[PDB]
RNA sequence: ACAGAG
């Protein structure tokens, strides 16, 4: 909710995004996961071909 | 201190030599391939750098005859000091000339 | 950063043509107009004052002052 | 501060990444009708076998685009068009095709072949050769075994 | 007493590039100290270690001993490993811009003057050949002017004096040869070369490039030696960027752009082609298809759809490169073997 | 050169020195010194009409004019130096027949511009000067050699 | 890791360098271009004689 | 006629739709049959002229008929790259507090022209980081920026 | 993703392990929409060559 | 004397598989006296040859009437009388392969000569009592000129 | 332990 020229008292850009931690002072960025659904019915082959 | 090396060939007495001059480009040695070129005693002249870094030309020159080929060499020289000479006094008349003409017109 | 005051492919001096350049952009022209006027011909001596970003103005508001 | 020398990568926003290899001076150039004399030459065996057209008009277009002031977009699946970029190089004195009448530097003759000038988009990446060079003699080894 | 000497100009120091293959991969060459921050070689030794210059690191090892040199320097040299060991093809040879401007320099149109034929050949000078004799050839043309061939300054690569016994002898087809012509052929695409004069024929990728035998550099390994085939590719790959650098040679987008002959003849191929492939869909989906033999009814359409999508990309391909003028930049690359193909061009 | 906010400062101390634009470009006397040869557009066959009309478009604005002799508009040369050679007589395939571009090798047109140093009348006389002072050199180094 | 790919077979060795290559022709086929910060270091045991 | 194509051989540079045709320089001796191109210093002398046709502040055009292309060149390089002037190589600072770096500021005040003669100076010697009054020049830049 | 360029308006008054920058920064020429859409040529990364 | 050959020619052929390249022509000429044909490659630039013409084509072991073998090598600067002042062009190559006709299964007498002259070839084909002189890596001028 | 580079 801040105007660009008030991002100039808190040394920040107006362009950067966000989305990121602070924690003991590296930033760092939890990634989006890529999983299966579940309570789904995977109806797949066996190794042996069943 | 020295900027003219002169490496002769194997098996030619003097009239086969490689000019190495020391601290040049390819400014003066196609002006002087030219020069040298213009004269019919001469059946091969041209130059190469060494390697980039090094500021050096192998002007080879071959002479047809006995003729060594220090004098196509240095007839080369003199005859582009003259031409440099002639361009000079032709281009500073020509600018007197056009300072001249502009100083009589708009007055 | 700043504008910077050589042409890199040429070496026309162009770095004391952008205050004049915002300025012919005050009086509503387009950029070829302004470029022209300022006396470009050749385009590399055009890219510079074309495609510069003016950062300093906005690096020196977090510079620090009294 | 560094300055660009030999082993420095440098890319091209189309995939043609390359690394320097010679820095010649501006009169070994080779230079227009104009005085122009390019920055980076660049070798044409990279198309062929790649297939880049969008570099060949990324400079077509700023090359029109840089003679009267203008941004030619090059969007995806639109932008800009060829035939659009052609006509804004004729109206300004140069080629519809980019292609220069180029007298060399080295022989001060002209060349047989028209040479194709235009701004194209280099971006200096970091991969810099004085953070790469490395060199041991002898010196600390590990405890555990004994090797470097 | 040991004195523990810098490295200087002669000493033998291997050259290692890190996913190492076969055993090309490593070779010892002779150390050159140049003031830059890079490794520097001649662009001939990119085909064994497979680099391409772009952000490549590679490796360096000094031996210690006199035995670890004098093993590196037979053994691993660069000079005694021409070939591979896989079926005897030569690897180290030309590579692109080295046979691009040999193309352009052996061509028939390309006729010299006594100006440009000695200031070309006087870039050679320079190494262990700076003390010998030039031995310009005597001129084609005498009566009306006076014109060097460029295939006799190509020849001086292959004798650059009187006193070299070097004697090559190479006859064997090009690229573009016709089939018929056996050095009457009307592409000029049949390699003569006897007493090391090239008599006949442009300079392909099979001639002097890294693909096969026939190639003259092996011509010389195989008669006169390893280092009359090791200094010709020197001569080579000083010779013809001087050549190529001042003739002038580019790309742009009107060497790819389609003319008129293609743009009508791109229509109707591509309508063609449609018409028949909605024709085999109709006949499989109401009705009798005429099964291919060991297939279902499903895989004999893809087989037919196959052969006429391929028809259109062939009758395609084949009608741009008769529009294509010479002197195209990517015509000239496909014809000399350098970089690139037909299929590229015909794709683009 | 710079641009300041109020508190910072600048205070140094510069030392001009002589130097050849080769070691470093910031010596240049120019901003860009080049020459080109001088065109002469020649017409084979006479054109005239409305096809003049298409052909003092193909040219640089002030080369070709189109003038009239009996009431009908015939094309000739006029100031051929002022030509750029955009080549556009060659997309016009009726038109490539009656000309030939061509270039006259002993005509040179320089342009010099200068940076601010010095005039450009006495950049070309100091430019003629090095050039004989090159040939100077090496005449003092067969002399002193023989 | 272990002893016998990691420490026997192939080891971590010295007198060697890493650097970008960059090409030069006017070498010959069997030279490489050292640069002089790697000449410095890498030395050889010159056993002196007659 | 053969001696027409003779004469344009050594006289234009045709362009072509594709190349530019006669490049070279074929004006030597024993090049041709019944022309003598052996050096002739009368007739160099005569053919030459020199006719100034634009000249005002930072500008000239001027041509040269008569001489060839390895001198017209070799007159351009030396105007690129061999006439000295006058520019910065020293910086000495004291409190430099901007946002511009100290090295940027040395290299944007490298390349601003300086109007001090250069035929009344000497060249700096190896070492001498004094200088004196023979082959030097000194600025002084000091800017302090206040409140209005 | 490795084009040296300018982080932010921040980039002088932050300490970072690493940090490169260009000196004269330029933005495009020939841009996409996807450039004026996430305001890549207010701080581009290049130089018009 | 020193002339291996000599016939007037008619031209019947310029380009048979097109115009291949922009300064060579393929003249396959036919003679009036003897039977032969001829493959030639002239230069058109210097040279023009049209589809009707008829040329008297010369081929001499030396280029000095009197018969002297002296050629180590050739001065193109010299003016002394030689056999080439009666024509209009002249080439210099070496005959590198005689070959048997293989149009007759048996008894015949046509053999073919191939001289290149640097990469411009000519082969000349006829009965075996006309080619006498030929032999393998022997050196020859070609001399030419029209006639009415 | 993760990201890069060839
Ligand atoms: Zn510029």
């Amino acid at each position: 909710g801040k105007t660009p020229a008030e991002f100039a008292k808190l040394n920040e850009c107006p362009l950067d995004p966000g989305g990121y931690f602070i924690v003991k002072g590296v930033e760092k960025v939890i990634l989006i996961q890529e999983q299966l659904s579940k309570n789904r019915i995977i109806v797949e082959a066996d190794r042996k071909g069943a | 201190k020295t900027a003219l090396e002169m490496v002769q060939a194997a098996g030619t007495d003097r009239h086969c030599v490689t000019f190495v001059l020391h601290e040049e480009d390819h400014t003066l040695g196609n002006s002087l391939r030219y020069m040298i070129m213009k004269n019919p005693e001469v059946e091969f002249c041209g130059y190469t750098t060494t390697h980039p870094s090094e500021s050096k030309i192998n002007l080879r020159i071959q002479t047809r005859g006995t003729l060594p080929a220090v004098e196509p060499f240095q007839r080369g020289l003199n005859e582009l000091m003259n031409v440099c000479q002639h361009v000079l006094d032709k281009f500073e008349a020509s600018i007197k000339d056009y300072k001249d003409q502009k100083a009589s017109r708009n007055e | 950063m700043i504008i910077p005051v050589r042409c890199f492919t040429c070496g026309k001096i162009v770095g004391n043509k952008w205050e004049a350049y915002l300025g012919l952009l005050q009086a509503e022209y387009t950029e070829g107009d302004a470029l022209d006027a300022l006396g470009l011909k050749r385009y590399c001596c055009r890219r510079m004052l074309l495609a510069h970003v003016d950062l300093i103005e906005k690096l020196l508001n977090y510079a620090p002052l009294e | 501060t560094r300055r660009p020398e030999i082993g420095d990568k440098f890319s091209s926003r189309h995939g043609q990444k390359g690394v320097c290899g010679l820095i010649v001076p501006q009169e070994d150039m080779p230079f227009c009708d104009s005085g122009i004399c390019p920055d980076i030459i660049m070798n044409p065996h990279g198309f062929p076998s790649r297939m880049t057209v969008g570099k060949l008009i990324e400079l077509l277009a700023g090359k029109a685009g840089v003679l009267d002031g203008r941004f030619h977009y090059g969007t995806a699946f639109g932008g800009s068009k060829v035939k659009d970029v052609c006509e804004d190089l004729v109206r300004h004195g140069y080629n519809y095709l980019g292609k220069d009448y180029v007298t060399s530097g080295i022989t001060g003759e002209p060349l047989e072949a028209y040479i194709y000038f235009g701004p194209v988009y280099y971006q200096k990446l970091k991969h810099m050769v004085l953070d790469k060079m490395h060199a041991r003699a002898r010196g600390p080894r590990a405890v555990l075994t004994r090797q470097p | 007493d040991i004195v523990e000497r810098h490295l200087i100009d002669g000493d033998v120091v291997l050259f290692n590039r890190q996913p190492s293959l076969h055993k090309l991969s490593i070779m010892a060459h002779l150390a050159r100290v140049k003031p830059h921050r890079t490794f520097r070689f001649n662009e001939c030794v990119c085909t064994p270690y497979n680099a391409d210059f772009d952000g490549d690191e590679m490796n360096l090892h000094l031996p210690q001993t006199e035995e670890a040199k004098a093993e590196a320097l037979v053994l691993m040299g660069t000079k005694a490993n021409l070939v591979t060991p896989r079926n005897g093809e030569p690897l180290i040879a030309a590579i692109q811009d080295f046979l691009t401007g040999a193309y352009l320099l052996t061509l028939k149109d390309t006729f010299f003057d006594r100006a440009k034929a000695c200031q070309i050949i006087a870039s050679i000078l320079v190494g262990k050949d700076e003390k010998i004799k030039v031995r310009l050839p005597p001129p084609t043309i005498l009566k009306p002017v006076t014109l060097w061939t460029g295939k006799q300054i190509f020849s001086v690569i292959l004798r650059p004096s009187d006193d070299n016994p070097v004697r090559a002898n190479l006859r064997t087809k090009g690229k573009q040869y016709c089939g018929k012509g056996e050095d009457l052929c009307a592409n000029d695409s049949y390699v003569t070369i006897q007493n090391s004069e090239l008599m006949s024929g442009s300079m392909d990728k099979g001639t002097l490039g890294s693909g096969s035998k026939n190639n003259i550099f092996y011509i010389l390994l195989r008669d006169w030696g390893q280092n009359e085939a090791a200094d010709a590719m020197s001569r080579l790959a000083r010779l013809a960027p001087v050549y190529l650098s001042n003739r002038g040679f580019s790309i742009g987008i009107g060497d790819v752009t389609p003319g008129q002959g293609l743009l009508k003849a791109k229509y109707e191929l591509l309508n063609a082609g449609y018409k028949k492939c909605d024709e085999y869909i109709e006949a499989l989906n109401t009705g009798k298809l005429q099964q291919q033999p060991g297939c279902t009814a499903e895989e004999t359409l893809e087989a037919l759809i196959l052969k006429e999508l391929s028809v259109i990309r062939d009758h395609a391909g084949s009608a741009c490169l008769r529009e294509l003028d010479k002197s195209n930049s990517p015509l000239t690359m496909a014809l000399c073997g350098s970089k690139g193909s037909f299929i590229n061009i015909s794709q683009m | 050169i710079a641009q300041l906010r109020p508190g910072q400062e600048i205070d140094l101390l510069m030392h001009c020195v002589k130097g050849i634009g080769k070691d470093h470009a910031k010596f240049s006397p120019v901003a860009t010194a080049s020459y080109r040869l001088l065109p002469d557009i020649t017409l084979l066959e006479p054109v005239e009409g409305e096809a003049a009309e298409e052909l003092s478009r193909c040219f640089s604005p002030g080369v070709i004019e189109v003038q009239e002799v009996q009431g009908k508009k015939v094309a000739r040369v006029a100031n051929p130096r002022l030509d750029t050679f955009s080549r556009e007589i060659f997309r016009n395939e009726k038109l490539k027949k009656v000309v030939r571009l061509a270039r006259v090798r002993d005509h040179y047109i320089f342009s010099v511009e200068s940076t601010g140093v010095l005039p450009p009348d006495v950049l070309v006389s100091e430019a003629i000067k090095v050039l004989m002072g090159k040939c100077r050199r090496f005449l003092d180094e067969l002399d002193a050699v023989q | 890791q272990g002893r016998f790919r990691g420490n026997l077979s192939g080891k971590r060795v010295d007198f060697s360098g890493r650097t970008v290559i960059s090409p030069d022709p006017n070498l010959r086929i069997d030279e490489v271009a050292v640069p002089v910060h790697v000449a410095k270091i890498l030395t050889f045991p010159e056993k002196v004689n007659k | 006629a053969a001696s027409q194509a003779v004469e344009e051989m050594r006289s234009r540079v045709v362009l072509g739709e594709f190349g530019v045709r006669n490049v070279h320089t074929t004006d030597f001796p024993g090049n041709y049959s019944g022309y003598d191109d052996a050096w002739d210093q009368d007739r160099f002398e005569k053919n030459f002229r020199v006719d100034v046709v634009h000249m005002d502040e930072n500008s000239l055009e001027f041509d040269m008929v008569g001489i060839d292309a390895a001198i017209a060149n070799a007159f351009r390089r030396i105007l690129l790259a061999e006439v000295p002037t006058m520019a910065v190589e020293k910086v000495l600072v004291y409190n430099n507090t901007s946002i511009v770096q100290d090295e940027i500021l040395a290299h944007r005040l490298g390349l601003i022209p300086i109007h001090a003669d250069p035929r009344l100076f000497e060249y700096r010697n190896q070492g001498d980081e004094e200088g004196t009054e023979i082959d030097t020049l000194q600025f002084r830049l000091q800017v302090r920026c206040t409140r209005n | 993703k490795q084009a040296m360029g300018t982080i932010g308006y921040n980039q002088r008054n932050r300490i970072d392990t690493l940090m490169y920058l260009l000196a004269y920064p330029q933005k495009p020429m020939v841009k996409t929409k996807t450039i004026e859409l996430i305001e890549f040529e207010k701080l581009p990364a290049g130089q018009n060559a | 004397a020193g002339i291996l050959f000599e016939d007037i020619f008619d031209v019947k052929d310029i380009d048979p598989e097109g115009k291949k390249f922009d300064r060579v022509s393929r003249l396959h000429c036919e003679s009036e006296s003897f039977k032969m044909d001829l493959i030639l490659d002239v230069n058109i630039q210097i040279y023009p040859v049209d589809l009707g013409d008829k040329f008297r084509l010369v081929i001499a072991s030396t280029l000095y009437e009197d018969g002297t073998l002296d050629d180590g090598e050739y001065n193109p600067t010299d003016d002394r009388p030689s056999r080439a002042d009666q024509f209009e062009y002249v080439m210099y190559g070496k005959v590198y392969r005689i070959e048997g006709d293989e149009t007759s299964t048996e008894a015949a007498t046509r053999l073919s000569a191939y001289v290149s002259y640097g990469g411009l070839l000519m082969r000349l084909q006829g009965d075996a009592n006309n080619l006498h002189g030929f032999e393998v890596d022997s050196r020859v001028y070609l001399l030419m000129k029209k006639l009415a």
